[PDB]
């Protein structure tokens, strides 16, 4: 039970980070999602909408900005930003702008899930990793950060 | 006051500080010795973020205190 056996440090309400030592691909599988900008949604559009399609990542998009309606006031990653709710939907919402952290912390929210966000060295081994929700990890959107740049889907095998 | 910066990778640096050290005293010392900006970083210590204009005496952050320093994930 290795992903289980994982333990998280809690940095926020909804944020916990972990420093585990495994390949992702010997329990995950790789889904890798275009490099257009929009992988991050793209990634999360495989494993939670469960239609498949070249614009899923839309409707993920539209789903964020009603959750950073809600959240993006009272979100700890968006105290450090300089923007307010109207700039940061204009941003945000268009195309090939990158999404993350922050956007997988008000979605875990206004969805009801836990993202897990696995980052890799470049032989696939997990440099760290960040858990948005305390929820079971078998029940988790899993994403894999290529570099610091890049964001495809995980399935769990 | 040898207080220990823990990141995402596992990272862990080691800081000289003062208790009345401020955290942009603190974040500044990070800057200059891994080339993060201040804008860029979060200081965290159990749970709750770190202000600037705030003192690590006013967060109770001791001698061998771990704070985590957790960066903005984009892709
Ligand atoms: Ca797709
Ligand atoms: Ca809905
Ligand atoms: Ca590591």
């Amino acid at each position: 039970d290795f992903l289980e056996g994982i333990t998280w440090d809690s940095v926020s309400d909804i944020q916990s980070v972990s420093n585990p030592s495994f390949t992702i691909t010997d329990y995950f599988e790789v889904v890798r999602q275009p490099a257009d900008g929009n992988c991050f949604y793209h990634s999360l559009a495989e494993l939670y909408i469960p239609n498949k399609s070249d614009h899923a990542y839309r409707l993920v998009k539209n789903e964020l900005r009603e959750a950073a309606e809600k959240y993006f006031p009272t979100e700890p990653e968006a105290a450090a930003t300089g923007m307010r709710l109207d700039e940061y939907l204009d941003t945000a919402l268009r195309d090939n702008e990158w999404g993350g952290s922050l956007e997988a912390a008000m979605l875990s929210r206004h969805l009801g899930l836990t993202v897990v966000i696995w980052l890799v060295d470049g032989s696939n081994r997990v440099v760290g990793a960040t858990r948005f929700g305390k929820g079971s990890l078998k029940t988790a959107l899993h994403l894999l950060h290529s570099g610091l740049t890049h964001f495809d889907a995980l399935r769990l095998l | 006051m040898q207080i220990f910066v823990k990141t995402l990778t596992g990272k862990t640096i080691t800081l000289e500080v003062e208790p009345s050290d401020t955290i942009e005293n603190v974040k500044a010392k990070i800057q200059d010795k891994e080339g993060i900006p201040p804008d860029q970083q979060r200081l965290i210590f159990a749970g709750k973020q770190l202000e600037d204009g705030r003192t690590l005496s006013d967060y109770n952050i001791q001698k061998e205190s771990t704070l985590h320093l957790v960066l903005r994930l984009r892709g």
